[PDB]
């Protein structure tokens, strides 16, 4: 079964740090390319950031560029956000999304109401 | 023969069929099919004064334009359906800022799809006097939300409607620069975006669709010949 | 195990996307999006029957087990109901079932007053076409379901969804039996093997998996590691020692089921393999492609 | 031996190394936007009639032999008429393709290069009807001319029927005016996808070389008359391997920043707004 | 002419000028083995030949 945890989210004052983690099983996940999209309060889903297979290549959002930064260990299976300089606006409820179908680039269906290749989240509070 | 007498009826039957679907295949080879995409708050809806369907006519050529709403916010399985349209034209609010990192990624998706890797784009940068307004009356700023837009400059290229401020057209040329380096990635020569500037009074979509339409099928030709 | 294209059916205007079988094994019907049904006598490749549709955009076809009614639906989330016997001499709609909020994907007849469909709305329904009202809605799926497989006695069938999900539905009660996983993406294709105790289930994950219902779990894998694209379609044998599957590189191949061994491969299209089916008799193989043509295998 | 023979021998091998060097750089850049823009297979196609027009040529030169007077017009006659034939289809089929509004050709990409070869044959195959008729019911043959001077001998060819000859020049010159018509319409498309230079060609060597020579085809003997042929030949050739492939081959060579995708999609584009 | 063949001026009369000078050395260099070759009365209808062709190409172009 498909299955993706995130962890290391909480309460952190504006400035901070934080780093949030996603474990996944069920899966190959050296096969898919994967993001991170938050919600916050009153909003719908946001696109935040991904990074391909073999993680070359890395994308970011407007507001995360150069403040953030994603990474994935293909041998512990395990995808990273580090989170650094939280403005106020931060404050959301984050996903680590997974692509539907392995070997490609396009990923429909990742700031969806209802995916379901993707995590309950964490929260973060800034 | 060797057919009996009924089977030579049942034969003459499937002729009379196959010259229907004849007649049908020139009605509808004839008329060129558009998927028209775009979110909320665009103006889609509005873009050719002539909704699940649409017919309309510019100069003795019929275009059929199709806007799939009826359905969930989940697109990746019946997307699939339109890879045989001559054409996809999508739609964007230029003046909201707040949304167009949506837009973006809803274009790079359509963009860099399996099933739509040789389907063209006609995109249509809707709102440009809200726009223009936001942008003199400073309130709202793309560095905000853009900040490549404070070491960007306006294209050689660029051409100023007759009475205009440098700063408007350095924000529409920044939008579709955004957009056409999306464009400009993965596209290998097989597909190509066709970007235009058009408000809500505009009557000239039509043909810019037109046009647009007949350089797609120029292209078309040319490759399946072998030529490009 | 080699296999020859005997009959090549040309004449739909289209992609086609759904195919299916007549009881007698000799007529099919066929969809394509320029809008149109036709059904073909296998024997003569000759089109008995061309039926417009009034939506171009048609996912599913169904034919009767009687042979009196033909089944359409797609992106207008509608399914329709077309005799094909009539005293006037053409096919005229006969029902024209509404409420799913989804397009719809597969529909199934049990038969001439009953069907099955799924829908992109993440749902099945069971049908009374008299009524034109869903007798019974079947709920649980996370995401759209592609595919469903009536069994043999006509009281059990299984849906696959986009979750990596398939479900064991009863009719009569109208509840989740059981629920299937281990694939890592959508199921596209479903079919039961022939005595009704497993079926096998294919994904955009480029494999096909042997389920079990007394065993509630998987007992096979049907993958290769040249192969990277999803199957579309997927079917058993009269015996069930193949397994029949179609796949986006054009091309199908044929399993052995109880090895996990690839035993042949049809190649003849040159476009995506859209849909599959064999006859009730065993005799024959029907695929149809994107490239507007459907042939028989034998 | 002779001087005169030496330099037409001279001057057809050079024509032959320019044919070959072209094709060779044909098939360097063989998926370059330039050499597709121009049918590859006809292009090759002919230029290897190109090679087969000069050795050609070098049949005429030489101790008259019967075989040799046999197998010298019919090897031109075919020549020049499979390279018009080529250019012909090439002009017709890409008429076709910048004239098309449907949203697809659907024209199959086996099915379309069969056809241009099985067009060029259906020309070929007239011309090669129209010699295999003249060699079976009237060979040409050798003579020993003793009547044209009293202290010489000339060693000629005699021509079996003259209407053969005529019937020859006649197809070959209604296939070039044919040709000349498609070229003359296929003037407006993109420089890369025009052949309006088959309009130079006509011009430069038909009306003003082939014209000049008339009168000495008209009243001369002897070893001349051998010479007007060649030379004419050459001529032929020369001017078409020039007006069909020099200037594209100096920008496949040259200014190579204008052998790319986006030139001639921005001209394409051009011819799409016009 | 050459030199400024890409120059515009007068409707471009510059291409038209190479051209027709073009068209003159073509036939001169053509008229040296057809006189070189012919014999008999003929052997002034060359000369009118050319004296035609040039003139004309001048005129046409
Ligand atoms: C034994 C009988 C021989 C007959 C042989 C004739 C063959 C057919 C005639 C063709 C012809 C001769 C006119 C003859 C004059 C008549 C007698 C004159 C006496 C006085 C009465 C008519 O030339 C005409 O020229 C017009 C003037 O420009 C032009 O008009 C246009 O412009 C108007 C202005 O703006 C405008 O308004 C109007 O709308 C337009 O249409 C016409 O399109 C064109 O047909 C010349 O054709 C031209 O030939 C060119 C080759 O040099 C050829 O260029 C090709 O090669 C070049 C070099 O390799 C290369 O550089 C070029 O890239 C290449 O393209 C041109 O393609 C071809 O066209
Ligand atoms: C569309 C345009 C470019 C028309 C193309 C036609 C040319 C290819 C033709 C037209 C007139 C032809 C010429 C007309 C007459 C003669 C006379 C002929 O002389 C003889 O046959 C010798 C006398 C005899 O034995 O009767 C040699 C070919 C030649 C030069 C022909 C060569 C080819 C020409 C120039
Ligand atoms: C023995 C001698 C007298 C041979 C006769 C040659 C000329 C008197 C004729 C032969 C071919 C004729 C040409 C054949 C084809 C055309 C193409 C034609 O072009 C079009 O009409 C196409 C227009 C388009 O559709 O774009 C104009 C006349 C022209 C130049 C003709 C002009 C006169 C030519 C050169
Ligand atoms: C053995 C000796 C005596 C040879 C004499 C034959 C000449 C009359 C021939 C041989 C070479 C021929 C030339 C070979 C190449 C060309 C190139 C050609 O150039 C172009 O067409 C330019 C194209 C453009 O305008 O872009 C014009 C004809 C011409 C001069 C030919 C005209 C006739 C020539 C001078
Ligand atoms: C053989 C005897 C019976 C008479 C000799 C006449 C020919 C030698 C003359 C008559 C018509 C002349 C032609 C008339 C017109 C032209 C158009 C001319 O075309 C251009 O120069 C236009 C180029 C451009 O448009 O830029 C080239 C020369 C040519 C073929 C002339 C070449 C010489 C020709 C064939
Ligand atoms: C009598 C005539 C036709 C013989 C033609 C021979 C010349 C033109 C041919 C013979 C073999 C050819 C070579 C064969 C393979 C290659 C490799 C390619 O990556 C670059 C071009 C190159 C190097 C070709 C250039 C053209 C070539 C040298
Ligand atoms: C527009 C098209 C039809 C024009 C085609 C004209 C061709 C077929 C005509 C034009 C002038 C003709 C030539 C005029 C004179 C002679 C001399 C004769 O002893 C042999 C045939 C020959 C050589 C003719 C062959 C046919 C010819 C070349
Ligand atoms: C009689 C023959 C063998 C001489 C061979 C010389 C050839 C190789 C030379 C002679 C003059 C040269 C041409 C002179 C001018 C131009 C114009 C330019 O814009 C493109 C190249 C082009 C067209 C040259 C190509 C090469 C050329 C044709
Ligand atoms: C036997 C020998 C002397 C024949 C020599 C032929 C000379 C006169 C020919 C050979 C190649 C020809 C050149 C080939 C190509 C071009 C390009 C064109 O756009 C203008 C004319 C120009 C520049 C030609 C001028 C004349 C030229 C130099
Ligand atoms: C009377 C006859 C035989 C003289 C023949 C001389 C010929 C071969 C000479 C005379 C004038 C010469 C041309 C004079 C001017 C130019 C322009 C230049 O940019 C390239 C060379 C080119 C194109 C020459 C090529 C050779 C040329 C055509
Ligand atoms: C196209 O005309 C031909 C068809 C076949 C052969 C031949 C040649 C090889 N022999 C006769 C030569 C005819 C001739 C005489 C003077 C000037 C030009 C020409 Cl052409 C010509």
């Amino acid at each position: 079964q498909v299955q993706l945890q995130e962890s290391g989210g909480g309460l952190v004052q504006p400035g901070g740090s934080l780093r949030l983690s996603c474990a996944a099983s069920g899966f190959t996940f050296s096969n898919y390319k994967m993001n991170w999209v938050r919600q916050a309060p009153g909003k719908g889903l946001e696109w935040v950031s991904d990074i391909s297979q073999s993680g070359a290549s890395i994308s970011y959002t407007g507001s995360v560029k150069g403040r953030f930064t994603i990474s994935r260990d293909n041998a512990k299976n395990t995808l990273y956000l580090q989170m650094n300089s939280l403005k106020p606006e931060d404050t959301a409820v984050y996903y680590c999304a997974r692509c539907p179908a392995p070997f490609t680039r396009d990923c429909f269906d990742v700031t969806s109401t209802t995916y379901a290749y993707r995590g309950q989240g964490t929260q973060v509070t800034v | 023969c060797t057919l009996s007498a009924e089977d030579k009826a049942a034969v003459e039957r499937s002729k009379m069929i196959e010259k229907q679907l004849q007649k049908d295949k020139q009605v509808y080879r004839a008329t060129h099919r558009l998927l028209l995409l775009g979110a909320d708050n665009s103006g889609k809806s509005t873009i050719v004064k002539q909704i699940f369907e649409t017919k309309f006519q510019v100069d003795k050529v019929n275009f059929h334009m199709f806007d799939v709403g009826g359905q969930r916010d989940e697109r990746r399985k019946w997307i699939q359906c339109f890879n045989d349209v001559t054409a996809i034209i999508f739609v964007v609010d230029s003046s909201d800022y707040n949304r167009l990192q949506e837009a973006l990624n809803d274009f790079k998706s359509i963009w860099n799809n399996r099933w739509l890797r040789t389907i063209s784009v006609i995109l249509f940068l809707n709102k440009q006097d809200l726009l223009a307004e936001k942008v003199l009356a400073g309130k709202s700023k793309i560095e905000d939300y853009f900040p490549e837009f404070a070491r960007y400059t306006t294209p050689e290229d660029a051409t100023p409607e007759p009475g205009e401020d440098p700063r408007v057209t350095r924000a529409k040329y920044f939008i579709r620069d955004e957009f056409l380096r999306i464009s400009t990635a993965s596209g290998d020569g097989r597909h190509y975006c066709y970007p235009h500037f058009t408000c809500a009074v505009d009557t000239e979509n039509a043909r810019r669709i037109f046009n647009d339409c007949k350089d797609i099928i120029l292209q078309m030709n040319l490759r399946e010949y072998n030529l490009v | 195990i080699q296999m020859r294209t005997r009959r090549t059916l040309r004449g739909h205007l289209a992609k086609i996307y759904a195919m299916h079988w007549g009881t007698d094994s000799r007529l099919l019907v066929s969809a394509s999006q320029d809008g149109k049904l036709i059904i073909w006598d296998s024997y003569t490749t000759n089109k008995v029957h061309a039926i417009p549709l009034r939506s171009s955009w048609v996912m599913t076809c169904a034919y009767a087990p009687s042979g009196n009614y033909v089944a359409c639906g797609g992106l207008d989330n509608i399914c329709s109901i077309y005799n094909l016997k009539t005293r006037e001499g053409n096919v005229r709609v006969s029902r024209e079932l509404a409420g799913h909020t989804g397009y719809l994907s597969c529909c199934r007849f049990l038969d001439d007053n009953q069907i099955v469909t799924s829908s992109g709305d993440t749902t099945c329904a069971l049908w009374d076409i008299e009524t034109g009202q869903q007798t019974t809605t079947f709920t649980g799926h996370t995401g759209d379901v592609m595919s469903l497989s009536l069994a043999p006695d006509t009281r059990l069938f299984v849906s696959g969804a986009c979750d990596a999900s398939a479900k064991l539905w009863d009719v009569r009660e109208g509840m989740c039996r059981q629920t299937f996983t281990g694939h890592e993406s959508d199921i596209n294709a479903i079919c039961f093997f022939p005595n009704g105790n497993a079926f096998a289930t294919g994904s955009d994950d480029a494999t096909c998996r042997l389920f079990d219902l007394r065993a509630d779990q998987e007992l096979m894998t049907y993958s290769h590691d040249n192969i990277i694209c999803g199957i579309t379609s997927v079917s058993f044998s009269k015996s069930g020692r193949l397994l029949l599957a179609g796949y986006d590189d054009f091309n199908c191949n044929v399993w052995d089921a109880l090895k996990a061994d690839r035993a042949g491969v049809l190649a003849g299209h040159d476009n995506r393999v859209s849909c599959l089916g064999v006859t009730d008799d065993g005799m024959a193989v029907a695929t149809g492609s994107w490239d507007s043509f459907l042939k028989i295998w034998n | 031996t002779e001087p005169f023979g030496i330099a037409l021998t001279l001057f057809a091998v050079l024509g032959i190394f320019l044919t070959a060097f072209v094709l060779g750089v044909f098939i360097k850049f063989r998926n370059t936007p330039i050499v597709k823009a121009t049918n590859r297979e006809l292009s090759y196609l002919l230029l290897f009639s190109l090679l087969c027009c000069f050795s050609s040529s070098l049949f005429f030169i030489g101790e008259p032999q019967d075989w040799t007077c046999r197998l010298r017009q019919p090897a031109f006659g075919i020549s020049f008429v499979l390279c018009i034939s080529c250019i012909l289809v090439k002009t017709n089929r890409v008429l076709l393709v910048f004239e098309a509004k449907i949203p697809t050709s659907f024209h199959r990409k086996w099915w379309g290069l069969n056809l241009q070869f099985l067009l060029v044959f259906l020309c070929t195959f007239m011309q090669i009807v129209i010699c295999v008729i003249w060699l079976y019911t009237a060979p040409p043959s050798s003579y020993r001319n003793q009547e044209l001077e009293d202290e010489i001998i000339f060693i000629t060819c005699h021509e079996g029927s003259l209407m053969a000859l005529g019937f020859l020049i006649g197809y070959t010159c209604l296939l070039a005016a044919i040709c000349f018509f498609f070229a003359f319409k296929s003037r407006k498309l993109p420089e890369n996808f025009n052949e309006a230079k088959f309009i130079t060609f006509s011009m430069l060597i038909f009306f003003i070389v082939w014209i000049s020579f008339i009168p000495a085809y008209a009243s001369t003997y002897g070893k001349f008359v051998s010479a007007v042929e060649v030379i004419a030949i050459l001529a032929a050739s020369f001017g078409l391997l020039a007006c069909i492939f020099f200037n594209k081959i100096y920008i496949i060579l040259f200014k190579p920043s204008r052998n790319t995708i986006e030139e001639v999609r921005c001209s394409t584009a051009a011819h799409a707004f016009k």
